[PDB]
């Protein structure tokens, strides 16, 4: 036999790396003093298509999470004035923390969140995130209830992604944007099933 | 490099029969005998004790028999709940803080020679449904039952109640029920469940579902519906928690 | 230090690369993994699980339960097959929605064999006969009962068996085909065709069903995985 | 010299990595370290310290010595508990400040058994009973002293025994439980009961009190550091 | 890589008993025989010499006794302070620069059995107190000693006078007497500093505190107020740098 | 036993990256001639609340310390003049050493005074200090006076930082931040204490 | 080639640190050392040197 | 485990120990204590029926009332 089954393996059907979400910060001018924005967003599959339709083939799911960062950056009006080389923080927020809500806050401080320092023009950032939860498995499919006589499918917790600047304001407003490619990687799945058709696909299992 | 590892770098599934695995056990006598070596076994696991157990309970539970007309679109169940009100089985779910068990269901159909159809029974894995629009009184219908519906809470038949079409649906562990060749099926459903024990009023491990493929025909003056009956009998069962009542 | 060069492809990254990165929450101990009963190592052991073929895809009977059933009468038949399915897995569209199709559209390459089932569920008080025939790649498709008997096929007997099943072998000039293609127009036939008229002993219905089930063989293969699935307006 | 190519991650500092440095201060000698007597190598250690149990927070008896005590007095009781407690070690306020709680705030998920102590202070000449009863997790708290003996309980004899021991077990579905959560109104109770009323043989004070301690035994543990303190205003 | 290892990638708590594991050293004897059995090793730790000494010294030193009243909130003392005007060992603290020493510390009340309440006693290492605004005079009141106060310089109480809570100081060394179960207690301290040697005169290795946990009561027309006595032992004293005088 | 004791370890309790400081520097016009700005810092730990309460269980320390830098810079006016690449020096000024007292001074030429020529735009630089002190460990509590009839509780002392940027002033004003990261290394402690309350903590043991 | 990855603390100069160096003039042989008498090899070795302790540092 | 060492100081009725029907639940083998009674100057005596005062405790009651010998 000189034909493999080895391109249909779990690992080769999954482990491919898609960009999930793509996060506006910007450094915006010093002479007007508005707010600096800062990025926030929680960990989800469904809203990529693609993954989550490969993944509801299956009931019961493992694997740990390699994300890697693309950032851009452009200046956002015509002036001659320029800026300096730009460093962001990109916070990794496990799950069950506190979420930031402004863009100076204690919660870029905690010794508990784990950041990354990247300055602009270099490699890309990367890390890898194990696999997190308190069950034996993610279940993307739940028959049960909170509280009986409450949220009718256990919905799963990955953690929080939170990206600022730290460079100071310039004279000059500059916009970036940071794109982020997830990789599942050592997964097992259990229990298949049938897949369902492109219909948007739904929030729950409703249809 | 890194001592820790999160990155270094890098037959069974066909509904089994019982004797192809475990043959030495025909403990299951006593609704039925010789039917009990054409049972499949889900996913090719026997429901065992949680390694490093109720008597009572061990016995068959025969719910109502249900009419299969010529207008009939399925029924489903749900598991355990469709044992909460059932002797000491139903007790112990009620007064145990965790509990876990495995079921064999049993199907039957009386029909003459002279009736035709052909029936589906799939075992679904944490079989959540959905309607057309869901609340804890549709997903628990109790040993009542269900029913599907074609073209309250009803799901859909040739979707399946969940979006997925009816006719890969066999990729759950199932049995046909043809009226000329047999009528009756076994199931062995092992415990399934993310955790290695859970809370039995709250979560529902599995769900059976009964649908026509064919549908019912027979010769003139015969008798115009035909009974269906579940037999349900808990298997190695065990509960922890114990309150008082 | 040590003296290094520095080659072509340094500070770039490729979505298809396998380097070791740094872990961001060491010093953390994982649920470990319980044995939960059913457990998938390949997407082939998915197509080789039968499923129900749609035979009647129309309008009038689509997205419904009449859709998987093939209706035997009592009419007279006109040498005519009862029903004739063209052998592309992932290119007809009454065989592209089973399961087998639903994993072979997720790839660019496939080659095996495969395996169909027809089962009656008509009476027990029934006999006739029915002729199962085969028509291989590059042959137009049979539209005669002797046509079709002087081929490869199999005589199924209503009365003591139930159930048939052909397996269609792995033929072609390459090592694998393509999922998607046009103007191949080929890769055989599987007809049926009435042998026999069916015969009951008294008012029993005249009218019978027929369902079908398709799957893939222990040696079926894919490759080139490629995907399209994109919800865009 | 030797080829080399730069993988993604490199000219990054993540906070979290371990990797050698460069030192400061070589040919420099430390001052060598000593035999100090008590040495501290985990943090579960000290949460297998008993610690009295504030078990009244209440405004008028807040941060004095008041908080500590239970009063026994000699009024009639109406079969309600002298003392019911909750078992969220970290989401119970008459139990959060003791050094468990304190070292489950610096945490996450946390699994272990509990052991609670209960000393009771009056008089060498006074006799009597009392039920410590333990409600498990999902059963609404006992409330009268029928009920608390049909469960798990043990009866204290005020007279032989001056302290009574209860270890609370380990049940949960998961391997871990969440430290902070909410909705959950379970983990179980103690609760404690007059069996009996309290005797004295003369003129000696009625009134008595008793304490209560809190430890971890040596199967507990706690993972996912998180740390919230902050003086902000 | 490195030479310089500054970079190279990367039940004896909880107040031990004399018997666990040091019994074969009874050498206490003649204040008190049978409790030396039931006592507390610190760490459990046995002071000992200083490997790779006076004898007059080696008696004990009863201090006053203090009144147990129905309102008192506390006391505390300070070691070595508290020793520093006790013959031949205080002679050898002033005129010697530098001095190192364990401590036993043997607590009695005199009780009837118609008294009822419960005293704890702690020993905390580098016992730093505060008030509520110190000086070389209130650190170090003598063998009279210093009280604690309720809601001059007085700590408070529920706070153990270094701002941290009551209920916790049991990560303390400590002991506990109820007057119903028994009226002593006893504490073997061994030496404990960041030097293997320190100046007396100006540092205090150790405090002592005892707060009553659960006030004093008693039947009617008994003795109103009960006498707590304070036995200091040093141990394995030993003196360098002696001066004149 | 399928649970490990190994995340409340004390390395694992401590031994966690977090900004203890941010120190402002610099680059003058070279039009005005006022002075150059440069920064100046002692190591101490009872700046930063959550690293000093979670020291403050115990009384006795010892650890190493591992000291990061992250640099960033902006102009700080609207002008089309700009400014080449900067180098900024970092000196560590050991326990024991006197402190620079102007931008130019003999301070920053000791042969004694390690430091570290940083040029931005490149990885964060990074130094380990050893254990430096006279006793056999620290002690955060110290029940002791200086002088017998005096300050009571003795102060660690880690040593000093000092930051300046090398290059000579430029046409346009360019303002530098530069945020340490301290990490303990090869921690132990010695008998425990009880911990204190959230009340703004205080200077010493009074509250 | 071979994949490798920047950590922090690269492309800097700390004056304390010890790293080969490339040599400027290679191929050049160095006049040989004599056996001079008086060698040194501490700075203790001068501590261990008696020498008078000037008493009367007054200004007179 | 209601006392101990008073088990020896205790009277078999007759001399003879309980014993199964030679030629057995084990929830109803645990104690069973009522409520107390209050001895004052002044009472005259109490009574109790057995097995009726134990008709309500339990899994023992209901064995009792669920069956039609015992």
């Amino acid at each position: 036999q000189h034909r493999s089954r080895s391109e249909s393996s779990i690992e080769s059907f999954f482990a491919r790396g898609a960009c999930v979400t793509i996060m506006t910060v910007d450094n915006p001018a010093s002479t007007t003093n508005k707010d600096k924005l800062f990025a926030v967003w929680k960990i989800t599959y469904k809203d990529t298509v693609q993954l989550r339709r490969k993944l509801e083939f299956f009931t019961y799911s493992r694997f740990d999470m390699e994300l890697t960062f693309v950032v851009t950056a452009n200046f956002t009006e015509t002036n001659n004035g320029h800026a300096l080389n730009q460093v962001y923080q990109i916070m990794y927020v496990p799950p069950g923390a506190p979420v930031p809500e402004k863009w100076d806050d204690y919660t870029w401080q905690t010794s508990s969140n784990p950041s990354i320092f990247y300055t602009y023009g270099t490699a890309p950032a990367r890390i890898s995130v194990p696999y997190v939860g308190i069950s034996n498995a993610y279940s993307h499919f739940y028959d049960g209830f909170s509280k009986v006589p409450s949220l009718y499918g256990s919905l799963n917790d990955f953690g929080i992604l939170a990206v600022r600047v730290v460079n100071d304001p310039n004279p000059t407003k500059v916009t970036s944007k940071i794109r982020v490619y997830l990789k599942p990687k050592h997964i097992r799945v259990w229990c298949p099933r049938p897949p369902r058709a492109v219909a948007y696909y739904g929030p729950g299992v409703d249809y | 490099y890194y001592r820790d590892s999160a990155s270094n770098a890098a037959s069974k599934f066909t509904e089994p029969i019982k004797d192809v695995l475990i043959k030495t056990a025909p403990m299951l006598n006593t609704i039925t005998a010789q039917e009990a070596a054409n049972s499949v076994v889900a996913y090719g696991r026997w429901p065992e004790y949680l390694r490093d157990p109720e008597v009572a309970a061990c016995r068959f539970y025969t719910l109502d028999t249900v009419s299969w007309t010529k207008e009939s679109r399925g029924w489903w169940w749900k598991l355990p709940d469709a044992l909460r009100d059932m002797g000491l089985f139903g007790q112990n779910m009620y007064y145990h803080y965790l509990g876990r068990s495995g079921y064999t269901v049993h199907v039957q159909c009386n029909a003459s020679k002279f009736h035709q159809g052909a029936l589906g029974v799939f075992a679904v894995p944490e079989m959540c449904l959905a309607g057309d629009s869901t609340s804890y009184q549709n997903a628990n219908p109790g040993e009542k039952g269900g029913t599907f519906t074609g073209t309250r809470f009803c799901p859909v038949d040739y979707l399946l109640g969940n979006g997925t079409l009816l006719g890969n649906a066999f990729v759950f562990p199932h049995q046909i029920i043809n009226l000329r060749t047999n009528n009756c099926a076994t199931l062995v459903l092992p415990y399934v469940n993310s955790l290695s024990i859970d809370s039995m009023v709250k979560h529902n491990n599995w769900g059976i579902a009964i649908l026509p493929l064919a549908p019912l025909n027979f010769a003139s003056e015969s008798s115009p519906e035909i009974p269906i009956t579940l037999t349900i009998a808990p298997m190695c069962c065990e509960f922890n928690g114990l309150r008082n009542i | 230090g040590l003296p290094v060069m520095n080659t072509p492809g340094s500070n770039q990254y490729l979505t298809a690369d396998n380097f070791q990165s740094p872990c961001a929450l060491p010093e953390f101990d994982v649920t470990p993994p319980i044995d939960i009963p059913g457990e998938v190592k390949n997407m082939m052991e998915l197509a080789e699980i039968d499923t129900m073929i749609p035979f009647d895809l129309s309008a009038t009977k689509k997205n419904t339960m009449e859709m998987y059933r093939v209706r035997l009468s009592d009419k007279p038949h006109t040498d005519d097959p009862i029903l004739c399915l063209s052998l592309s897995p992932a290119s007809d569209p009454r065989l592209s929605h089973t399961m087998l199709g639903e994993i072979l559209n997720y790839y660019t390459h496939w080659a095996g064999s495969l395996k169909f089932t027809f089962m009656f569920c008509g009476s027990m008080m029934a006999t006739g006969k029915l002729l199962v025939s085969y028509a291989p790649p590059g042959a137009d498709p049979p539209k005669k009962r002797k046509e079709a008997m002087l081929g490869t096929h199999v005589i199924w007997d209503i009365g003591l068996q139930s159930s048939c099943t052909m397996v269609v072998p792995w033929i072609s000039n390459t090592t694998y085909r393509l999922t998607i293609d046009d103007s191949f127009t080929e890769g055989g036939y599987i007809s049926v065709f009435y042998q026999t008229r069916i015969v009951v002993p008294l008012s029993t219905p005249r009218e019978m069903d027929i369902l079908g089930f398709v799957s893939a063989c222990n040696d079926f293969s894919v490759r080139l995985l490629r995907d399209t699935t994109h919800i865009e307006q």
